[PDB]
């Protein structure tokens, strides 16, 4: 996990747990301990940067979109929405996976790709209710979660997003 | 309660039918079965429980329920108990249940 | 509770009875007469364990 | 005792 | 001839390598099958288990360690003390690694 | 048991790539050569 | 500076009795007791007036928890010893030391956790995919503080009132520097 | 030669040792453990995708020969095989032949087994279906 | 083995009085009476498991709880008991329950 982060190709905890059979509690404690040891030798003997931040949700979007087979245009829109998604306090505290997954779902319906939420959450292993629940909060700030250029050009219109 | 009476009739019937084999082992006469059935039935109707066909330390009239518990948990002020196959006596009235749920708050 | 905790010497086997006697013997600075043993185990008459002990 | 793990063709 | 998958390459590769999806298969889950069974037990005091052992020895004269823990269902720590005090283990004999009652009490 | 780890796909990929990048056909020499592109006839 | 005094929520105290107790006897002779030797090697006891829980071990050690004040904890511990004494066992109050104090407070504004994890990378430890709250390990005083996006701060590790107050005062200036928006 | 190998030989090779059977003997230690288990993995049909490349970040997209040459990549396609997994168990009565029986555990599913390099202008290549105009678009010499 | 708690119920108490009364009369052996009690648990357990379907719930405030030897014991005060319909008010309710999984 640390090695992936340093290379800006980071993976999620669940993704690594798919191959290595380690429970979350043991995995979490070990990661913190190893980081401190690297920190200890870094000072006495760089190691961490902005990428070291746990969230780094911008890096997850391209890989998640590929699994769904979305076009590269959709992924670019998701990156902007995810980048601006951190301005909302009611969702900034959520896990980065959910923030990216919810952001991806918003763009999927924005471009009207025929993929139902039941599959989006199945591919990324996110509860379908969670994806729908996250969409509801984001629906209240759709104006601030859409790239101005895309709406200005006319490719996507805000009337294509249903409201609960 | 009709259900409580029906179960009670089954229980008494099972005891007398099943105890016959043991009684023959002890060599007791057949008439004793009728006496045991008669005396026991009068005791049930005598209690008048239901209609019948016939500090800090630890120190009928008291309501009591005897049953089995499947799983009991609590959340910091509350207790939840899952009970099944029990008989409860409240205010001289008897009831039977296949399942029961307890929702009490520990003040 | 302590009074009820005490277990009679009516054990399953005579060998188990000898264990309690020997365990009682080793915890004594000096040899103990039979009378002292009788106070320990709830049996007074001559026992096969006593003969086996010799 | 056997090897408790045998492969058959 | 071999079929060619026309679906998007990204979708076909979503079930490979480090994927968010978790395996739901129950194949060769040997650890899960047996690790599910686990339970502790409290030491039955010497006041009580002392009689249990001698009755156990009277049944059979060569009793293994693994069976003893199963039958007594007690921790091996204290269970060792009673076993060594009453019985002895023969390692070099044909019945190697099997506890047997000491000759002092067996010869009765 | 994890099928993703039981079957190591790198065995086939590395084996074929190594045998084709280099002449050695194991795990005969000079089997694979860099294609000549000096001229169309070559 | 802050203007808000954190409110204590849990006090974990350890007490000793110096005598051996029979948990089963206490469990059978106590109004509220739960002795399950299969799972744990102690009897769980609770009382209502202080709203506190006590863990009574067979070695005479007691662990009082849930007390909201030091004076209240002393009263609860004395009552716990009194309950044991009332049963019949020899129990006397002894050294009462508090091993942990838990407090809570709120700053009433959001915090950029990413910035804190970047600048103060040594003290901070941000793992949003595991716990949605950052972990701060203060060095002087040695106290662990949990900072959340919603502006709620949890203080744990202080052994006295002075230490917890000092930690909150020393973290407010750095905390305010990373206000979101 | 390559078309024949990709079309027919690949299926034939897998169909030689597609079956692996692991036998777990009785291991008689107690009467409560006398069941013998048999686990078998079987390889079914093989599937080949179009040429593709996986990048460091984990994004996978179709790779064309022109892009491969410039980036020092490998022009190869993925190999997938359907795997049928079954397990049989039986009661090992002493001194008798066993009758393995399906234990209602049969799972089926594509598993990656590596990348096969694809020769240019082959049936599996992108340029086989490309006309003269299409080749010009992809920056390839007719 | 089956639990002996049922002997404290009305049916169990009546049986004890019936058997004990006959014991005083000398028409039944003391050991024979014990055999009846052992079979009483079996028949009572068997019918309860298969010949009842009513469900009741109780809501109140706990006044005392305890656990020992796989036997819980709660005391709920000022609770309302509903069967299947009609609620019943109880000033003090004592609860005795045993483990659902029979100890062999």
């Amino acid at each position: 996990l640390i090695g992936c982060r340093r290379a800006e190709v980071a993976r999620t905890f669940k993704e690594i747990q798919s191959l290595i059979h380690v429970k979350t509690k043991e995995f979490g404690k070990t990661l913190n301990i190893m980081k401190n040891i690297l920190r200890g030798k870094s000072e006495d003997g760089k190691i961490d940067t902005d990428n070291m931040s746990g969230a780094q949700n911008l890096t997850y979007i391209p890989r998640f979109c590929s699994h769904l087979g979305l076009p590269m245009q959709v992924t670019t829109s998701a990156e902007y929405t995810a980048k601006k998604c951190k301005e909302i306090k009611e969702i900034a505290g959520k896990s980065p996976i959910t923030i990216a997954v919810v952001s991806i779902y918003l763009n999927i319906l924005l471009f009207q790709i025929p993929i139902t939420a039941a599959k989006v959450g199945q591919t990324l292993q996110v509860t379908e209710g969670t994806i729908k629940s996250g969409y509801k909060i984001l629906y209240e700030h759709r104006d601030k979660l859409v790239d101005p250029q895309l709406i200005a050009n006319g490719v996507v219109s805000l009337d294509n997003l249903p409201g609960v | 309660n009709a259900e409580a009476s029906r179960v009670y009739e089954i229980i008494v019937e099972s005891v007398v039918n099943e105890v016959r084999e043991d009684f023959e082992n002890a060599g007791i006469d057949e008439q004793t079965l009728q006496d045991l059935k008669n005396i026991w039935q009068k005791k049930l109707t005598e209690t008048k429980v239901t209609t019948f066909s016939w500090d800090y330390l630890i120190s009928p009239d008291e309501n009591l329920m005897l049953c089995l518990y499947d799983k009991v948990t609590r959340t910091k002020a509350r207790w939840k108990c899952s009970l099944k196959d029990g008989v409860v006596t409240i205010n001289r009235n008897d009831y039977t249940f296949q399942k029961a749920q307890v929702e009490a708050e520990w003040v | 509770a302590l009074q009820a905790n005490q277990t009679d010497i009516s054990k399953s086997h005579d060998s188990s009875k000898l264990l309690w006697a020997t365990e009682y013997i080793q915890k004594k600075g000096k040899p103990v007469l039979v009378n002292e043993l009788l106070d320990y185990l709830s049996m007074k008459k001559d026992d096969k364990v006593i003969e086996l002990l010799k | 005792l056997r090897r408790k793990t045998r492969q058959l063709k | 001839r071999i079929t060619t998958l026309d679906e998007t390459v990204g979708v076909t590769m979503s079930h490979t390598g480090m994927s968010m999806r978790s395996d739901n298969s129950n194949f060769l889950k040997v650890g899960r099958e047996k690790a599910k069974s686990n339970i502790k037990s409290i030491r039955m005091p010497k006041k009580e288990i002392l009689d249990y052992l001698f009755k156990l020895f009277d049944e059979y004269d060569y009793w293994s360690l693994k069976g003893l823990k199963e039958r007594t269902r007690q921790p091996e720590a204290h269970l060792k003390e009673c076993l060594d005090k009453v019985a002895t283990l023969v390692k070099k004999g044909p019945y190697a690694f099997k506890y047997t009652l000491r000759p002092e009490y067996k010869k009765l | 048991f994890n099928m993703k780890l039981a079957i190591n796909a790198k065995t086939i990929t590395s084996g074929l790539k190594y045998a084709l990048a280099t002449g050695n056909w194991g795990e005969r020499a000079g089997v694979s050569q860099v294609l000549n592109r000096y001229t169309y006839s070559s | 500076t802050s203007g808000i005094v954190p409110t204590l929520q849990n006090i974990v105290a350890t007490v000793t009795l110096g005598c051996r107790l029979d948990l089963k006897t206490v469990a059978l002779h106590a109004r509220n007791a739960e002795y399950n030797p299969k799972r744990f090697a102690a009897v769980i006891m609770r009382i209502r007036e202080p709203k506190t829980t006590a863990l009574i071990f067979a070695s005479g050690k007691m662990v009082v928890t849930g007390a909201k004040s030091e004076d209240d904890s002393k009263l609860a511990s004395r009552k716990y010893a009194r309950i044991i004494q009332k049963i019949g066992f020899a129990a006397k109050f002894t050294d009462f030391k508090i091993q942990n104090i838990v407090g809570s407070c709120d700053v009433k504004f959001p915090i950029r956790l990413e910035g804190l994890a970047f600048s103060h990378g040594t003290f901070s430890s941000y793992e949003p995919e595991l716990f949605p709250g950052l972990i701060y390990r203060m060095v002087k005083p040695k106290i662990v503080l949990l900072i959340f996006v919603s502006g709620k701060i949890v203080l744990t590790g202080a052994k006295q009132r002075e230490e917890i107050y000092q930690a909150f005062e020393a973290i407010y200036p750095v905390l305010s520097e990373f206000r979101k928006m | 030669s390559f078309n024949q190998f990709v079309d027919y030989t690949l299926q034939d090779i897998i169909c030689e040792d597609s079956t692996l059977i692991l036998e777990q003997l009785a291991q008689h230690t107690t009467e409560s453990d006398n069941i013998s288990r048999k686990y078998e993995i079987s390889f079914g049909k093989i599937y080949v995708t179009k040429p593709m490349v996986n990048e460091s970040d984990g994004v996978t997209h179709a790779l064309y020969p022109q892009e491969a040459r410039l980036r020092n990549l490998t022009y190869s396609s993925g190999l997938f095989v359907d795997v049928k997994k079954r397990t049989y168990e039986a009661i090992d009565v002493p001194g008798r032949e066993l009758k393995y029986e399906l234990i209602a555990e049969e799972s089926e599913g594509k598993v990656f087994i590596g990348r096969l390099p694809i020769m240019l202008r082959s049936k599996n290549c992108y340029l086989s279906e490309a006309t003269e105009s299409d080749l010009y678009k992809l920056k390839e010499c007719p | 083995g089956y639990y002996e708690l049922y002997r404290r119920s009305t049916i169990g108490n009546s049986l004890v009085d019936a058997l004990d009364t006959l014991i005083s009369d000398g028409r039944i052996e003391a050991s024979l009476a014990m055999r009846v009690l052992e079979t009483f648990d079996k028949v009572v357990a068997e019918t309860l498991k298969d010949n009842t379907q009513s469900k009741l719930t109780v809501k109140g405030n706990l006044d005392t709880y305890g656990f020992c030897d796989d036997v819980w014991t709660f005391i709920v005060k000022n609770c309302q008991v509903t069967v299947e319909q009609s609620v019943i008010s109880v000033d003090k309710l004592r609860i005795v329950a045993c483990n659902s999984k029979k100890s062999e």
